[PDB]
């Protein structure tokens, strides 16, 4: 149904094989709550670079658990889930192959597609407006504004 | 008849289910019709065609 | 035909010889409800960067199955199988062969190569139109809309 | 003589000797059956790249049988088979050679070179009509009608 | 919630598996002591070139403890234990591996992109100001000051 802090570190330790549903060794829930740690401060340093992309951090001081729901969509859990186990990978002195860092790249660059902002850069300032424009009837201004025009907020 | 866009309602009202309705004219009748319109009721032109080599 | 989901996954383990008859190894169920998960997120990922491609996803509680139909025509199933086996192979700790690499790779490029589509510019909206068009009887357009 | 489906997958077994006439120890009937559903799913999907070839595909919703008619010419078999060669052998765990590449390139070239259409500019219609031409005035022929 | 100087030594052992539940290593005090140590020292070199991140620094001539306050946010956290780690490898007779480099040059990336200035330099001092200024009924100046 929803995004839970629990099931991205289980898709993390299975997708390398380290624990699964399947295994017959499991590793000790101590772990698990070391990688929701971990995941909670990767997403807490994401909110600089990459920017907001819609985490529900943990309000308060109390101590987060893995059973919260995280809302992050379903379209972004596998690069999170990629850019986490990359991380940890190094906790059980493992190394990441070739083809586990294409897959990554890929669903980072997937995910940074979405949230592009070309910012489409404003007029000078002084720029003059020509006499097209027909500033002595139509618009008051005879130059470019160069901020926001309000009703009463008036800056 | 629009509910939504009444401006261009053409009739009283919505022509329902099991409504009665009827034909004119006679079972196999033939005749020749007369006619009536406006001047905006059908166009016609001719299309000019292209010479040959 | 309808092409279920269990269908995509059961492709993608024959390949590279997982479970297969040709293997005489049979699947074990686990893996079926791994693979089936992967192909879920994997086509929900794939809303944004390839674009939309008529897959049905479940609703409210999801637990998609092997039985439920998946909506793709059978062309994107080699893509499909392709993309999900190297998406999975990281599961069982494999590398994959170049030829491997070679058909998803092509596989994918006619993929895409399917669904492309190339805009095309339009008129500023301040560019004048000629005389030669007649915008006195013909249009009243004096310069283009050219925005949409 | 028609090419019948599984003729194919045959001469892709053959190929690469994993099963022929001579082969003391033979390959399961799911194996052929698997064969060829990937030569449909194959040929559903060179339905955009290389373009259309005549395959006849299975009507109604019986799944393709390894006995019926394909209705491809002669000519393209060696392209056809070579194609599914490269596409299959991953499934019994092996890796190509540099010959069998070669040959496969060469065939699908030469099967490439049939499909081949290299489209016409037409005029811009808006591109003038000579004088020369002797063009009637009444009638638009002082310009190339350009497309439609 | 408070990120305590405790919590970036474990960390930082922890990520390259010197003391951690999964090898089943119990810590040692003195490994504690150490890294407390390195950690106040690095931060006081850190006082320079990165410039000041919001640190907390023990006074009164005491040494610091693993129970204090590091007073930093947890977006420095991964930053800060990387860099630790890399500077107490040594100390184990340890070799990075390239994943752990990459990590900490991410991290260290963020860090700088957090903090950047582009001090955007101001006019010269002499430049005079345009006649279209009104430098007298509207300005007292007629040049640019450029300077404080």
């Amino acid at each position: 149904t929803v995004l839970t802090k629990g099931e991205i570190v289980l898709f993390a330790l299975r997708k390398f094989a380290i624990a699964s549903n399947a295994s017959l060794t499991d590793v000790e829930p101590q772990s698990i709550e070391d990688g929701v740690n971990d995941l909670e401060d990767m997403m807490s340093e994401w909110m600089i670079n990459p920017g907001d992309i819609g985490y529900a951090f943990a309000t308060g001081d109390e101590q987060p658990l893995p059973d919260d729901e995280s809302g992050l969509p379903r379209k972004y859990k596998h690069a999170v889930g990629y850019q986490l186990l990359l991380r940890m990978l190094s906790d059980y002195s493992l190394e990441p192959t070739p083809q586990v860092l294409s897959n990554a790249q890929r669903s980072y660059d997937a995910l940074m597609t979405d949230t592009l902002v070309v910012p489409s850069m404003r007029r000078r300032g002084d720029f003059p407006v020509g006499q097209g424009n027909k500033y002595d009837v139509f618009t008051s201004d005879r130059y470019y504004p160069g901020d926001l025009p309000l009703i009463d907020g008036d800056i | 008849y629009d509910t939504t866009n009444p401006q261009y309602n053409s009739v009283s009202r919505q022509v329902e289910a099991g409504d009665a309705v009827s034909v004119v004219g006679t079972a196999s009748q033939t005749m020749k019709p007369n006619l009536f319109y406006n001047k905006f009721f059908c166009g016609l032109g001719s299309i000019p065609l292209p010479k040959l080599h």
